[PDB]
């Protein structure tokens, strides 16, 4: 439940808070080690 | 040429912007080239297209380079000043900004070069920045770079006796005079296609293009599919059919069957590739195998086709790597098995890709189709069975692309978000020129 | 108590003293040797004017030292990895040795932030390390690389903290891992941009500057009375060795 | 484990067995100086001095001070980097 | 023994820190003299001798 | 995640005994995931007994000659005598070491200190004189006080 | 994902070592030789810059089939103790 | 009459004035003596004639001897300068042996003299094997010449023993299979004579084979022995000073495909960008610049190296040297990548570059920033400049 932009817009990078950040690689594949093979 | 003094130190002035200030350098760079596609646009305005073949000529004494601009230079140039600043939107750093840059001058430059040494001093200048664009550290491939450099150098260093050989035979590498006179054209036509045969893709000298097209980032894939694979065909165009006609009809059988061998094997490859990105690779060299051989023709209108073929794949191609780069930045993967149901999760990227595959494939309504049409018109004109081979082969190309599309776009839903809006918009000047020149392209 | 001369420095004893409390004007350096121990540092390094680095200090490539942050290498070595930030007012120390049995020398890695009036005394951090803010990392401690330590936090001396993670609190416990993105981008993004803020400080630095003017004014002025004195250094260095090595003798038999 | 564990003991038998006060069958290969073969410091000077010569090496004062057993000195024979 | 360090710290720094002016700048002189007294091909190295502390002749070497 | 136990440098500890070419013997800790060469630097070993690797992109990482004993011989890092890297050792067999040679000589570079080292026992091995350039050479003779880690900079050039 | 290295550490460290424990030769031997062929004898080729193409060519692919490299260069006679 | 020798006297003249004046100066106890240097600069240019080559090698020594400190080097180098600027006017075999003579004692007495540190007995190891290598050459040379003084019985360099003469040049040059003698200097001697031995004595020698010889035989095997070798050896050896000295030999190799070729325009071309690339490389502190000598080394077009391979191809193919020039484009292709080896070690890195401490800072920043700007030359290199 992250909060990186202040309610007058200006994203938060969020370095030192506890919650987990979305960000660009939020979404990026968990590898399976035999396809990778 | 005072203007493209200035276009020039317009554009070096990035590096002496101070880092901290990074809107301003985003911008500035963004510039630099969107300023070239406006005099690029004005270039076409000032064309006379009931003139003379070659207009807007400037020649700088005794130096070589010698330029103008005929039809075929003057439509790459427009598509290479549309493809620079979709490559400027997907760069991060000053260092990505200014090979692009350098690279985009070197280019520019090459395109319309009346000189033969001029080319050769214009074109194979940027073979460093390809290496570093290529096996950049952390995320490129170091034998990807070593291969297409070396394949580059092997065949400019073919060129270059050959170059040197006319020019002591006549006394100038200027194209005007290099037509006019009489030259040993076997040795000379032989150098031309060592490195013309290099830079489009021929078999057998083509295997560095699926290790450099894929290893290279997203704006280096673009840049390589939609620009550099076309520097051979202009290199034809412009001077091995006027310089060494002798030979470019005693070649015919040779080049004609590298040309349906390049095509034939090439598509066979492409249905057992695994990669996205390979596969969007290798499909490049049978467009551009149909490309050789319409040019080798000479039949109907040769040039004019081959032409609307160069400009059709460079609007396609890069459009599907787009779409593949959009695809590994969200989810760091471009593996086929790790991908499935993307219409249910990326609609909007799923019908670009949807539209796209069926440009690639030449469907009406992109201009894909009115070249393919007129490619095999000119090669129909010398006889029937060259334009058999390539018109059975069609259900070949539709199967990698609706089994690549079918694997991906279908399924159960997994896999990233759609599209940005910063996405849509490196994709949508793709588009609008794809409806355009597959709906009305002339008047 | 210890003597405040020296008769085994590299240059010499010192022949004239000054006591602090007859000083007119602030004659701190900022870098600057301990007798045999020299600091080592780049072309292109930012060094505050009012910071202080001494001793057996070692800096590499686009690193930089920023206002009031003291760098004092007198017990043991030192070293600032390539492109690490020390912000403003922030201490390094090292002691002589370490419950582990280990190096006692701080070693920085390359792409390494300390946030301001943080403290790092024989520690090791690994490259690519945020130190947050009033944080203290003790004696013989390890940071593992990519690895991020909250704000006002004690790593307690012979203490890990394991790579990949944002660690926080006085003792340091886990809050979170690090994503991807943070590992593979933010850390070297922060690195930068404290380096380009430090390129701007330093492409606008007048060095020396105009400020010797004043003194030498002052100087002209004794000279002009007649109140300057002309010491030769070098030949009172000599006699005073040559004293010290006959008072020296002079004990023994 | 430099060298092996059994033709050193064999060879730190052949040494220790011509030896005038010592009996070359009550030899063990793991025994005692002091309390088993009965031998003061000389005398075990005279063995590791024996050792040395066998086994090609430089035993120092602390280390053979150390040494009072056939087994500690097969183990600091195989603990050496420099045996032959 | 923490006590202790300091005290003999706080002598060395104070011996660097309490230099003149005069006195920093002949040493930067003599260390530009050590440095190229360092090269042993150095041709006053087969007549001269140099103290160390201050790079001055000291005696004749031969 | 709960009340087990806080990371501490102590559980990454790796002890090794060094036995220099004076048959001096040495503790010597590191950490694990730590080279060798790295730990023998770090414990101020003289600048003598250290070399390059002397494989292309490569040449900034110092190495030493190492004796291994047997049970501690699977646990050295395998290289393909076909590949560079295996002539880079070739390389540095034939020239540094030369007849130095011994059946448990390895080069510390190539050993990633773990638990499996922990108690491990090595020898410095000897080597012969070499050169790289005019600032990283080595005459033949161990008479020097000055440290390897006490160097700023590693120079190819 | 990183490929296996093929073989066995103790084997490949043995192949590593083999042919090595020797003491190198200095290079004046293999330089002086190399001067001394040269000024002896490198004066029979001067007719050669005129003989056919094909021999030629066929006579520098011979000299590359037949050559043997300096590098990484052994033989058994090393180490035995008679022929 | 002997007014038109005060040049000579000249020479002999300064040379008895410098020598007291440096004796004077080291009385007090100079440790540095940049006077020294500046009056042999002055004595370099008062004592050189007005044409091209000449006032080249002037030019040249005038800007290395900034990279030499103690009195003894400079007089070295001084009477190495005489035997480099009198070799190009000789027009004997006499004259010939005692100019080279005369470069090679003062090469061997500078090697031993100048190395410090753990490299001392290295350098003085290849200076004696370089020593010895060269006494066999210059004996060669002198029993050949007595074979032509005896049956010509003149001067006249004619007939069949100038093959071994050429031999000799061919020594002095370092061509293959006669080239690890440099191979062994470059692996061990400092920098500042590498940058002296890779500059100067080429261009004395290769003036005074433009000047005064003429032979009626070949060099091919020496030009693939030379490029070959080269090539193969600078892809294979990992130290960089193996490297630059074997891509050394491919360029003289090249050097010598211009001079089979006839026109020695190109010739000249090549071998003035090649000193400039050596003056830059070897006085080198920023690390990036390493990668300008390589891409202009590997004759990559912009820049001035390729114009000075292309036009040795152009000539070559001119008078159609066809198989030469083939093995010449085929080890150009393999010098790319060890080129781009030295690319990846020095530009894709991060910057590290230490400050001065005893000062000096960064003392030939000037001559290093100077000779970068080969990337401007081109625009004078295309046009009918160096016939
Ligand atoms: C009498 C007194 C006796 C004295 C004897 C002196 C010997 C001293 C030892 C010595 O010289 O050390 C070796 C020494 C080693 O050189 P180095 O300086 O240490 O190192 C340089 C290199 O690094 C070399 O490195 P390396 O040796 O460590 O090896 C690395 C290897 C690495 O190699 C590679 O990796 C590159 C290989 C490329 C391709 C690989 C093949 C892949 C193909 C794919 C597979 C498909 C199948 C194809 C089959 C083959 C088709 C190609 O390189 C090579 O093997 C290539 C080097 C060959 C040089 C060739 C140049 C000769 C002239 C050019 C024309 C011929 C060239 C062939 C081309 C033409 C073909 C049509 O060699 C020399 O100096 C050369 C001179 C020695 C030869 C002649 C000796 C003179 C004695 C004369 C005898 C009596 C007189 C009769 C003749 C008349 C006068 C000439
Ligand atoms: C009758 C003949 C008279 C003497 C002619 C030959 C002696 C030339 C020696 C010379 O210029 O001494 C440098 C000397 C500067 O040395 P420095 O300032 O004591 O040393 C500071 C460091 O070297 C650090 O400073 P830096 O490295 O930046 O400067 C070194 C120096 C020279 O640095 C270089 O060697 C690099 C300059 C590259 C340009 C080379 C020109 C060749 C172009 C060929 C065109 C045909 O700087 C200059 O460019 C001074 C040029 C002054 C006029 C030269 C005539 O220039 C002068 O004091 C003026 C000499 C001019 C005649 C008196
Ligand atoms: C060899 C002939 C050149 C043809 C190349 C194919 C061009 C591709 C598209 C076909 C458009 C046909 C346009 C016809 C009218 C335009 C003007 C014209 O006449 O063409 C010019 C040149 O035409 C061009 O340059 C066309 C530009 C086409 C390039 C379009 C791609 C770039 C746009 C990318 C997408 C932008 C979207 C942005 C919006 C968000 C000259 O050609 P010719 O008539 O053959 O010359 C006459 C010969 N002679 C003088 C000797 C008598
Ligand atoms: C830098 C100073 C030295 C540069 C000498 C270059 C000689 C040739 C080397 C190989 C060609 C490389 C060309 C790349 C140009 C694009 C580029 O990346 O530019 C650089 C800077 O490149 C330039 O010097 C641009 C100015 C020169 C070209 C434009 C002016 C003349 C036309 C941007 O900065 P970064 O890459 O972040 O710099 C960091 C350096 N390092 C890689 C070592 C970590
Ligand atoms: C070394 C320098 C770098 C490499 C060489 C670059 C050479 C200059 C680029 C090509 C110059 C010719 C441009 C094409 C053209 O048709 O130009 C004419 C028309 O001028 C233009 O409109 C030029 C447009 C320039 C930009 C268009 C692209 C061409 C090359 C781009 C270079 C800069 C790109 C910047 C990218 C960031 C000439 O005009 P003029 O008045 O000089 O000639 C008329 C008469 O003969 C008198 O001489
Ligand atoms: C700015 C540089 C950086 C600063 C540092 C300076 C470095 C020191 C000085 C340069 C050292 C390199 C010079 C090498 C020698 C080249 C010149 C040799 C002479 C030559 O080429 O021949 C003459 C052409 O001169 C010419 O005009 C030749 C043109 C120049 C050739 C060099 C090309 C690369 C630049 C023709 O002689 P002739 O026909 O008059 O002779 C007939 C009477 N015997
Ligand atoms: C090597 C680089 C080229 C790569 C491809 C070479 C393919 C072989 C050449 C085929 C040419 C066609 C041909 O056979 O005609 C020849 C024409 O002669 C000729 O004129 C022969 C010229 C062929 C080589 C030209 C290529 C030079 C490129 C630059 C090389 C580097 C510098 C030069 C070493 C002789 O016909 P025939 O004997 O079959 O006729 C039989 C009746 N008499
Ligand atoms: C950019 C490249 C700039 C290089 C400048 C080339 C200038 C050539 C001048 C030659 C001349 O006028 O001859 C003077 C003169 C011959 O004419 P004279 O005065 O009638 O004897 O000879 C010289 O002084 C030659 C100077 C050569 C300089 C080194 C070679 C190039 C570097
Ligand atoms: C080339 C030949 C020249 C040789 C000349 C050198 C000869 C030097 C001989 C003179 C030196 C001495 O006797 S030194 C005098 C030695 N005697 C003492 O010290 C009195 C105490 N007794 C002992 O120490 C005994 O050795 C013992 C009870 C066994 C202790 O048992 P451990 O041993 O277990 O300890």
């Amino acid at each position: 439940e992250a909060k990186q932009f202040t309610p007058d817009g200006k994203y938060m990078p969020g370095i030192f808070s506890k919650a987990k950040p979305l960000d660009r690689s939020t979404q990026w594949v968990h590898k399976n080690p035999y396809i990778e093979a | 040429m005072f203007i493209s003094v200035l276009l020039i130190l317009f554009a070096l002035c990035v590096t002496l912007i101070p880092e901290a200030h990074y809107h301003m350098v985003r911008v500035w760079s963004f510039v630099a080239t969107i300023i070239p596609m406006w005099v690029v646009t004005w270039m076409w305005w000032n064309f006379d297209a009931s003139g003379h073949g070659l207009q807007m000529l400037v020649i700088l004494g005794r130096s070589h380079l010698a330029f103008g601009i005929d039809g075929v230079a003057l439509s790459l140039m427009l598509l290479t000043t549309v493809l620079f600043p979709i490559c400027m939107m997907l760069l991060r750093t000053v260092a990505g900004f200014m090979t692009f840059i350098l690279l985009e001058v070197l280019v520019l430059s090459a395109l319309c070069v009346l000189d033969l040494l001029g080319f050769y001093i214009l074109f194979e200048a940027s073979l460093i920045l390809l290496f570093l664009l290529i096996g950049r550290a952390p995320y490129g491939s170091l034998e990807a770079a070593y291969k297409i450099v070396l394949y580059t150098m092997a065949g400019s260093l073919v060129l270059l006796p050959t170059l040197f050989m006319i020019y002591s035979e006549c006394g100038t590498t200027n194209v005007l005079y290099m037509t006019c006179a009489y030259n040993h054209q076997t040795v000379l036509g032989w150098g031309l296609l060592a490195v013309l045969a290099v830079k489009i893709p021929l078999m057998p000298v083509h295997l560095w293009l699926p290790e450099a097209h894929v290893a290279a980032p997203t704006a280096g894939s673009v840049l390589l599919a939609g620009v550099l694979l076309k520097l051979g065909g202009i290199g034809f165009l412009r001077f091995m059919l006027p310089v060494v006609p002798e030979f470019c009809v005693s070649v015919f059988p040779l080049v004609s069957t590298l040309c349906l061998v390049s095509f034939l094997f090439s598509t066979l490859s492409t249905l057992r590739q695994i990669d996205l990105k390979k596969i969007v690779a290798y499909s490049s060299i049978a467009h551009m195998s149909m490309v050789t051989l319409a040019i080798f023709s000479q039949s109907e209108f040769s040039a004019y086709s081959s032409s609307f073929l160069m400009i059709a794949h460079g609007l396609i191609s890069p459009a599907l790597f787009l779409i593949v780069g959009i695809l590994y930045d969200r989810a760091h993967t471009k593996f086929i098995l790790y991908f499935s149901g993307l219409g249910a999760s990326m609609p909007i990227g799923s019908t670009l890709f949807f539209l796209f595959t069926l440009g690639n494939l030449a469907f009406p309504l992109f201009p894909n189709f009115i070249a393919e049409v007129l490619c095999m018109v000119s090669i129909f004109a010398v006889h029937e069975l060259l334009a058999y081979v390539f018109c059975v082969c069609q259900v070949l190309g539709a199967a990698y692309g609706f089994w690549a599309f079918n694997r991906v776009v279908h399924g159960l839903p997994r896999g990233p978000a759609d599209v940005t809006r910063t996405e849509f918009h490196t994709v949508l000047p793709l588009l609008i020129g794809a409806v355009w020149l597959g709906i009305k392209p002339m008047a | 108590g210890v003597s405040s001369q020296f008769f085994d420095a590299p240059n010499g004893p010192s022949v004239k003293q000054v006591l602090i409390e007859d000083e007119w004007y602030n004659r701190q350096r900022s870098i600057f040797p301990l007798l045999d121990k020299e600091p080592y540092y780049p072309v292109d390094v930012f060094v505050a004017p009012n910071a202080v680095v001494c001793g057996d200090v070692d800096i590499y490539g686009g690193a930089s030292v920023f206002f009031g942050a003291v760098l004092r290498g007198d017990l043991n070595k030192i070293r600032l990895g390539n492109r690490s930030a020390i912000l403003d007012r922030a201490v390094v120390h090292a002691a002589r040795a370490v419950p582990t049995g280990l190096n006692a020398a701080t070693l920085i890695g390359e792409k390494v932030t300390v946030e301001p009036y943080a403290v790092l005394r024989s520690c090791r951090v690994e490259p690519k390390v945020i130190i947050g803010a009033r944080s203290v990392v003790c004696e013989g401690a390890v940071v593992e690389s990519e690895s991020i330590l909250a704000p006002n936090s004690v790593v307690p001396p012979a203490r890990r903290i394991p790579s990949g993670e944002l660690w926080g609190g006085s003792p340091a416990k886990f809050i979170r891992k690090l994503t991807d993105h943070e590992r593979d981008r933010v850390l070297d993004d922060v690195s930068t941009h404290y380096h380009n803020l430090a390129t701007m400080f330093r492409r606008e630095a007048l060095e020396p500057g105009t400020a010797w003017r004043d003194v030498e004014a002052w100087r002209q002025k004794l000279v002009d009375q007649g109140e300057y004195e002309w010491i030769n250094f070098r030949e009172q260095k000599y006699l005073m060795r040559l004293q010290h090595e006959a008072e020296a003798l002079e004990k023994l038999t | 484990g430099f060298l092996d564990k059994d033709s050193v003991t064999e060879r730190v038998l052949h040494v220790t067995k011509h030896f005038e006060k010592i009996d070359a069958s009550k030899v063990s290969p793991a025994a005692s100086f002091e309390k088993d073969l009965g031998l003061d410091s000389l005398d075990v000077v005279e063995l590791v001095m024996a050792l040395e010569e066998e086994f090609g090496l430089e035993i120092p004062d602390a280390e053979a001070d150390k040494i009072a057993s056939v087994g500690d000195a097969i183990n600091y024979i195989c603990s050496n980097p420099m045996a032959k | 023994k923490s006590a202790s360090c300091y005290a003999e710290l706080s002598a060395i720094h104070k011996f660097e820190q309490s230099k003149t002016f005069e006195e920093q700048y002949t040493e930067s002189c003599i260390i530009k003299d050590r440095a190229a007294l360092a090269d042993p091909s150095n041709s006053v190295h087969q007549m001269w001798e140099y103290d160390s502390q201050t790079a001055l002749v000291a005696r004749a070497k031969r | 995640h709960g009340p087990a136990q806080t990371p501490t440098v102590f559980d990454k500890l790796v002890e090794v005994t060094v036995v220099d070419m004076n048959g001096i013997r040495h503790r010597v800790r590191g950490l694990q995931g730590q080279s060798l060469a790295q730990a023998l630097v770090e414990y101020g070993f003289p600048d003598t007994y250290f070399f390059p690797n002397m494989g292309f992109y490569t040449q900034h990482i110092v190495d030493a000659h190492v004796f291994v004993p047997k049970e501690f011989w699977g646990k050295v890092q395998n290289v393909d005598p076909e590949s560079d890297d295996g002539l880079a050792v070739k390389r540095m067999f034939r020239d540094i070491v030369q007849d130095y040679q011994r059946d448990t000589s390895f080069f510390a570079s190539y050993i990633t200190l773990g638990a499996e080292h922990n108690g491990m026992t090595v020898g410095i091995g000897p080597i012969k004189p070499w050169i790289l350039h005019s600032e990283w050479a080595f005459a033949g003779v161990h008479d020097s006080r000055n440290k390897q880690f006490d160097k700023p900079t590693v120079e190819i050039w | 994902y990183k490929p296996e290295v093929p073989g066995n550490t103790v084997d490949n460290w043995t192949e590593l070592r083999a042919s090595w424990n020797k003491e190198r030769a200095s290079s004046l031997g293999t330089n002086y030789y190399l001067n001394v062929a040269v000024m002896g004898f490198a004066y029979w080729l001067n007719e050669a810059y005129y003989f056919p193409p094909r021999t030629l060519y066929v006579g520098a692919l011979v000299f590359f089939a037949l050559y043997v490299r300096k590098a990484y260069f052994s033989t058994p006679y090393a180490f035995k103790h008679e022929y | 009459a002997a007014a038109a020798a005060m040049i000579e006297l000249d020479l002999c003249f300064g040379l008895l004035l410098l020598i007291l004046f440096g004796l004077l100066s080291l009385r007090n106890g100079h440790v540095s003596l940049a006077h020294i240097r500046f009056i042999c600069q002055c004595w370099l240019v008062m004592i050189t004639p007005l044409e091209v080559q000449d006032f080249a090698l002037c030019i040249l020594t005038v800007v290395l001897l900034q990279s030499f400190h103690s009195f003894e080097a400079l007089l070295f180098l001084l009477l190495a300068y005489i035997g480099q600027l009198y070799m190009m006017h000789s027009c004997n075999l006499v004259s010939f042996y005692v100019c080279l003579e005369a470069q090679t004692l003062c090469v061997v007495v500078l090697c031993g003299l100048l190395a410090r540190g753990a490299s001392t007995s290295f350098s003085v190891e290849a200076a004696l094997k370089f020593l010895l290598l060269s006494a066999m050459v210059s004996g060669m040379a002198l029993f050949w010449f007595s074979a032509m003084y005896q049956r010509t019985g003149s001067l006249d360099m004619v007939g069949q023993e100038t093959f071994w003469i050429l031999l000799v040049m061919l020594f002095k040059l370092g061509v293959a299979p006669m080239h690890m003698w440099s191979v062994d200097l470059y692996g061990s001697i400092p920098k500042s004579l590498l940058l002296y031995l890779s500059t100067a004595p080429k261009l004395s020698l290769f003036t005074f084979w433009a000047s005064s010889w003429h032979h009626d035989f070949s060099v091919g095997v020496f030009i693939l022995f030379s490029m070959f070798i080269g090539s193969i050896g600078a892809y294979g050896q990992p130290a960089l000073r193996s490297l630059f000295a074997y891509s050394t030999i491919n360029e003289i190799g090249l050097l010598l495909l211009a001079v089979e070729t006839a026109g020695f325009h190109t010739l000249y071309q090549h071998l003035g960008i090649y000193i400039i690339t050596q003056l830059l490389l070897w006085n080198l502190t920023d690390k990036r610049l390493f990668a300008l000598c390589a891409v202009s080394l590997a004759g990559l077009p912009p820049f001035a190296g390729f114009f000075g391979k292309a036009w040795i191809f152009w000539h070559a193919m001119s008078v159609q040297a066809f198989s030469l020039l083939a093995a010449a484009l085929f080890c150009t292709l393999l010098s790319l990548v060890y080129y781009l080896r030295v690319i990846r070690l020095f530009w894709t890195a991060p910057v590290h570059t230490a400050a001065s401490f005893t000062g000096a800072p960064n003392q030939t920043t000037l001559t290093s920033a100077c000779a970068v700007a080969l990337a401007f030359a081109p625009v004078m290199l295309v046009k009918p400049f160096v016939i």
